[PDB]
C-alpha cells in the first residue's frame, strides 16, 4: 500500500530537483552554521547573565 | 514487471552494488558515530524550538 | 542461494530497532506534512525579505 | 504451472482483416524465470548486510 | 483456508449463537498481494527513482 506509483514518482522527481548538485551549498551551511554556533555558544554563560 | 525492476534497479558494470546498496552504503558511512550527537542535537534543538 | 541471501539479509534487520525508527520517524510528522512544506515557503519569503 | 497458448492482440479490433496462409511478424515472448531468479539473486547478494 | 478462534470473555456461547461481525476478519489474499504489486510497480518510474538514490 505504501509503494503506489504516485507518491513514489512524486518524492523521486522532487528529490531530484531539490538536490540536484547542491553538495557545496550543503557544506557551506553546515559549515557557517557550525562556525556561527560554536561562536554564539562561547558565550553561555554571557547569555545567561 | 519483477524482471524489470530487478534489471533497473540492480546492479550494473558502472555501479557494482546498484542505487539501493550504494544509498544504504553512503548513509551506514556518512552517519556512522553520528548517532548520539544527532540526537543530542534534536532534543537541543526542540527544546529550544 | 536465494534463500541463503534473503536469510542473509534479514539477519541484519533487527525488527525492534526498525521499528523504533518507524515509529520515532512517524510520530514526528504524523499530521502536519503540508505545514512543514508552507513553512519551508514561507521561509523562503523571509529570506528574500531579509538577505 | 504451465499451460501456454498464444493470443492475438489488437488494440485498434478493426480494419483489414488476415487472409487464409497468412503470416503474422510481430510477436512477443514472456520473461524467463530463469533469467528473473539470476537477477534477483545479483540485486540481493551485493548490498552490504553488515551496512545495513 | 481454514478459520481461526481465539476465545476471549467468561461468558460462555451458548448453542446457535452468533459473534459479532466486528469480532471477526477476513484474510488478505495472495493474488490480492500480488496484484496490489504488480499494479503498483507497474507505475513506477524507475530511472526517476534510480536517480534519486
Amino acid at each position: 500500500r505504501s509503494l503506489e506509483p504516485e507518491k513514489v514518482n512524486t518524492i523521486a522527481t522532487s528529490l531530484i530537483t531539490i538536490f540536484q548538485g547542491q553538495g557545496g551549498t550543503i557544506n557551506d551551511i553546515l559549515d557557517q552554521t557550525a562556525q556561527l554556533t560554536a561562536s554564539l555558544a562561547d558565550r553561555d554563560q554571557a547569555i545567561g547573565e | 514487471q519483477v524482471t524489470r525492476l530487478l534489471a533497473d534497479l540492480g546492479p550494473t558494470p558502472e555501479q557494482p552494488k546498484g542505487p539501493f546498496g550504494d544509498i544504504i552504503e553512503s548513509f551506514a558511512d556518512g552517519f556512522a558515530g553520528k548517532g548520539e550527537q544527532l540526537n543530542r542535537t534534536l532534543r537541543g534543538l526542540s527544546d529550544a524550538l | 542461494t536465494l534463500f541463503e541471501t534473503i536469510t542473509a539479509i534479514s539477519e541484519q534487520v533487527d525488527p525492534i530497532k526498525l521499528n523504533e525508527t518507524l515509529t520515532a520517524a512517524a510520530q514526528a510528522l504524523d499530521g502536519l506534512g503540508d505545514k512543514f512544506g508552507r513553512s519551508i515557503v514561507d521561509g523562503n519569503a523571509i529570506l528574500a525579505d531579509v538577505n | 504451472v504451465g499451460e501456454q497458448f498464444i493470443d492475438l492482440t489488437s488494440d485498434s479490433g478493426g480494419g483489414a482483416y488476415f487472409q487464409p496462409g497468412d503470416t503474422i511478424t510481430k510477436a512477443t515472448v514472456p520473461a524467463e524465470v530463469g533469467p528473473a531468479l539470476d537477477a534477483a539473486e545479483k540485486g540481493l547478494a551485493v548490498l552490504p548486510k553488515e551496512k545495513i | 483456508k481454514n478459520i481461526e478462534i481465539e476465545p476471549r470473555g467468561s461468558e460462555t456461547l451458548k448453542p446457535r449463537g452468533v459473534l459479532p461481525v466486528g469480532q471477526t476478519s477476513a484474510p488478505y489474499q495472495i493474488y490480492d498481494a500480488f496484484l496490489d504489486v504488480t499494479r503498483n510497480a507497474a507505475g513506477w518510474d524507475t530511472q526517476a527513482v534510480r536517480q534519486s538514490l
